[PDB]
RNA sequence: GGGGAACCUGGGGAACUGAAACAUCUCAGUACCCAGAGGAGAGGAAAGAGAAAUCGACUCCCUGAGUAGCGGCGAGCGAA
RNA sequence: CUGUUGGGAAGCAGCGCCAGAGAGGGUGAAAGCCCCGUAGGCGAAAGGUGGGGGGAUAGGUGAGGGUACCCGAGUACCCCGUGGUUCGUGGAGCCAUGGGGGAAUCUGGGCGGACCACCGCCUAAGGCUAAGUACUCCGGGUGACCGAUAGCGCACCAGUACCGUGAGGGAAAGGUGAAAAGAACCCCGGGAGGGGAGUGAAAUAGAGCCUGAAACCGUGGGCUUACAAGCAGUCACGGCCCCGCAAGGGGUUGUGGCGUGCCUAUUGAAGCAUGAGCCGGCGACUCACGGUCGUGGGCGAGCUUAAGCCGUUGAGGCGG
RNA sequence: GGCGGUAGGGGAGCGUUCCCGAUGCCGAUGAAGGCCGACCCGCGAGGGCGGCUGGAGGUAAGGGAAGUGCGAAUGCCGGC
RNA sequence: CCGGUGAAAUUGAACUGGCCGUGAAGAUGCGGCCUACCCGUGGCAGGACGAAAAGACCCCGUGGAGCUUUACUGCAGCCU
């Protein structure tokens, strides 16, 4: 393809909004026309009619915070085998995160749904419903410990 | 990317003058007057568009009751016995026959007092 | 597509492509339009009401006056005052992702193979520096000044031999903008860029 | 600029996982010199609503 | 010793505005006044961080992160 | 280089040349090769710089055992007000402290969010320290930045004229022609201003001298008007003058048909509700970041970078 | 079969300024702009054509970015 | 009245009659009917609801500002 004729496709030019014509869009701009339009409506969400808003609920979700906040326990994240099956081995944590799971996220505990290739996962939690599911398979070592 | 007016703003203005051509004094010089009375015009002769038949089918009518009147019979006797004879001719215009040539419409009258008396 | 043409050192030979030969202009259109944004320095301005010199004080009274209302003079509604949105400066640039580009740059490649318009070359009577010593090259080689050319190599005496050529644009081993590629109406390029070239894809 | 989430909503509310929001239900700390019996138990479980949960929704949206 | 377009450190420091009223709160230690340091200013070699019997002066960009948290827990504020 | 239109050639045609220089600007119009210059290369007696290299100097260079010496004072620590950290007294630490009580020298002293025990980090109350970072009066390069109502207020004798005592406010205004070659001279006339001749390619380029619109004023010509009731127009026919080939067309209007200006707010107008004397220009939903929906394209259990690092200088690649 | 239409919604287009298209092309045998016209295309906003003036720039087809389209705001400047 | 010099507010535009009705219902401007040659000049002020400074009046605004207080909170000051 030479230089010019490699236009766009269709269903994709911008041709925005111009409300300033005179049969085009109209004389007040578009989504305009009662009054106390030329600032804002103050926000739309959380607010507006001067009422009590909609905060009337009940927030008992509790551990609201202290105040140094967070802590650090590890995270657990789980993972569903069915997708282990795509290799086998010695599948530790890591290359699971090379995989495309946990993310460091870290302490990866397994479980899920699905044959299970009889392949020795080492990680350090796994769902007991599905390590008799697993114990029908082959050996799953622990973590190290805590 | 500056975009000033220029051309624009005043080949408009030319237009409605180009309209504007004829007008009273400053109707057809000062722009935002000549804006206005082209917009009765379009309406003044939209409206007459519609009206200019409304005009001609209320003369037509008349010099044909001119006619009838003639012979010696009116309009509304007149009609009835050319629809009587079914003839969906009459164009009420071409009912002009009285100085088109008179015995071509005077023996139209007498193909009337027959279906009715 | 996959076949590809070459001036050895030693004759005529050709080379087998190792290249994806399908087509979709919509990425290459959206990819010179990127090429050409990020080289957009931002430098357009205007000055808002705040960026003028004239003061903030009220022109003359509303109240018993005449004429209407009026405040300080850097409004727009006057004259001279302020801009209104006027376009202060800003970058124009993104991130394409790599993959679009990538694949945006085998697609231009087989696009001048899958119309012959390609050469490979590795022997040259002008390894060194002079127009002179490149256009009877070009002469003993196929070009005769009808149509464009881009010219890539490494090596940086025949750019010169060629830098102050109208219809050969110079281009070094690695920028391979699909601009210019798809701008010339030929394309030249060397082994020394057909390792890096392969070493993005090949 | 780079939105602001509304830590008033977070601990009021919760997002569900298909989109759904849902809150705690009202009238359970106040009201209870011994009311129905049968209130006391539809009030301490969540509940879901309809159109302003999306009112809710933009409110947070990075979580 | 005084000047210097803006940039920098310290001494003082508002109110409109927002909360669709308004006092806590915000605007904000902003604008403005003062003194001073130069081509930069300030900081700068742990009585530090923060959880690993670990990092290693200080500044600066990115991410963490609008996380943790702060809030007539309301507007909204905002780390390491 | 020549030839040919052209007042003028860089234009057009032919025949060539340079190229590490074909980026630009100027020359009577559009030049790679007429001019300055660009590619590339050489360069200061003097001042400064120094951030790269080198010399010198400042400074610095061992261990084991014992000793019972020293390790920064109204300081540490506690309380009463207080500020900073996201901490609005909150369970409220830590850092700094205005007031009060007032230690100790490693058998010591602070900390790890009240407090205590253990466990771990630190050794305060002396100071200094380049680099990496912000800015643009200044210089350079650059621009999907403007082009005389725009761009800073000033392209120009502008922070002037003008206003105000005063701080302070603060404009308007560019364009003959390439060359003044700018009208000798004659005539009307007091001059100003004009006629002619002349320069000039052009004076219909005349010194507020490129273009010259619109409002506004006047002269000439075609149609009309002194029995007529009017948002000033529309429709029909005839009539007058003009263009045109049959036929048709332009401009005007005498008569007849109908006809309650525009915008805005109003339930509501013709309106005694707002607004505009007119004309011409400036003037009003863009931008940044985050996010919902839609869509177009890329990959697809994956998808994707940010700051930053290499490189021509309108090239991209790494960076997970 | 439907097509009066305000707020409002969707779709489609015309015009301006700038960029790729360009070391391209049109331009002294006259460009942009301004006076006309009863010619032509378009229902349109608009685009072409003949005449006059002006005197040096202007830019197609397909893409892109906007300081983008005026009849009023007792809007502002200037002129009348 | 003649010679010379020569503004203003106002103004959408005008070819601006009366009467009896209608009409958001005070009509030169709509209907009907009556009157009226074109154009000035001197003067009188019934109409054009006349020009308004955004009426000197009333009301609205979760407007402002001055003043009052055993309205609220704080501050100076004073006692302690
Ligand atoms: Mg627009
Ligand atoms: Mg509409
Ligand atoms: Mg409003
Ligand atoms: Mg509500
Ligand atoms: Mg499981
Ligand atoms: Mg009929
Ligand atoms: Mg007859
Ligand atoms: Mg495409
Ligand atoms: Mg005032
Ligand atoms: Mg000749
Ligand atoms: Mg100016
Ligand atoms: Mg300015
Ligand atoms: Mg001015
Ligand atoms: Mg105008
Ligand atoms: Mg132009
Ligand atoms: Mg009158
Ligand atoms: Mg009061």
């Amino acid at each position: 393809d030479l230089r010019p004729n490699p236009g766009a496709n269709k269903r994709r030019k911008r041709v925005g909004r111009g409300p300033g014509s005179g049969h085009g869009k109209t004389a007040t701009r578009g989504h305009k026309g009662q009054k106390s339009r030329s600032g804002g409506l103050k926000d739309p969400r959380r607010f507006e009619g001067g009422r009590s808003t909609t905060l009337m609920r009940l927030p008992k979700r509790g551990m609201q915070g202290q105040v140094p906040g967070e802590i650090k326990r590890p995270r657990y994240q789980g993972v569903n085998l069915k997708d282990l099956a795509r290799f086998e081995g010695e599948v530790t944590p890591e290359l699971l995160v090379r995989a495309g799971l946990l993310k460091k996220g870290y302490r990866l505990k397994i479980l899920g749904e699905g044959e299970a290739k009889p392949l020795k996962v080492v990680a350090h939690a796994f769902s007991k419903s599905a390590l008799e599911k697993l114990k029908a398979a082959g050996g799953e070592p622990v973590l190290l410990e805590a | 990317p500056r975009a000033k007016t220029g051309v624009v703003r005043r080949r408009k203005h030319k237009k409605i003058l180009k309209l504007a051509k004829g007008y009273w004094g400053l109707r057809s010089k000062s722009f935002r007057k000549a804006r206005e009375t082209l917009f009765a015009a379009g309406n003044y002769a939209y409206a007459h568009r519609k009206r200019r038949k409304r005009d001609f089918r209320r003369l037509w009518i008349v010099r044909i009751n001119a006619a009838c009147r003639q012979h010696g019979l009116n309009y509304s006797t007149f009609i009835h016995g050319l629809k009587k004879a079914g003839i969906e001719v009459d164009r009420k215009n071409l009912a002009d026959l009285a100085v088109r040539e008179p015995q071509v419409f005077a023996e139209l009258v007498e193909r009337a007092k027959a279906a009715q008396g | 597509m996959y076949q590809i043409p070459v001036l050895s050192p030693s004759g005529r030979r050709e080379l087998a492509a190792d290249l994806p030969a399908e087509i979709n202009p919509h990425l290459l259109w959206e990819v010179v339009r990127w090429q050409l944004a990020k080289r957009r320095r931002g430098t357009a301005s205007t000055k808002t009401r705040g960026e003028v010199a004239y003061s903030g004080r009220k022109i003359w009274p509303q109240k018993h006056t005449g004429r209407a209302r009026h405040g300080d003079i850097g409004a727009p509604i006057f004259v001279g005052g302020g801009v209104v949105f006027g376009p202060k400066p800003r970058d124009y640039s993104y991130t394409l992702p790599k993959k679009v580009r990538k694949k945006g740059l085998a697609m231009a490649v087989a696009d001048r193979a899958r119309e012959g318009k390609l050469l490979l070359v590795e022997a040259f009577a002008g390894v060194n520096g002079k127009t002179k010593e490149f256009l009877a090259w070009a002469k003993e080689a196929g070009l005769d000044g009808s149509e464009s050319v881009l010219l890539v190599t490494g090596n940086e005496l025949v750019r010169r031999a060629a830098r102050n050529l109208p219809w050969v644009v110079t281009l070094a081993p690695e920028g391979l903008n699909v601009y210019d590629i798809v701008r010339t109406e030929r394309l030249v390029m060397d082994l020394d860029a057909w390792e890096v070239f392969q070493n993005r894809i090949g | 600029p780079k939105m602001k989430t509304h830590k008033g909503a977070k601990k009021r509310v919760k997002i569900t996982a298909s989109g759904k929001v849902v809150a705690m239900k009202t009238g359970k700390r106040h009201l209870n010199w011994q009311k129905s019996g049968k209130e006391i138990r539809q009030k301490g479980r969540k509940f879901v609503l309809a159109k302003p949960e999306a009112e809710r929704i933009k409110l947070l949206l990075p979580y």
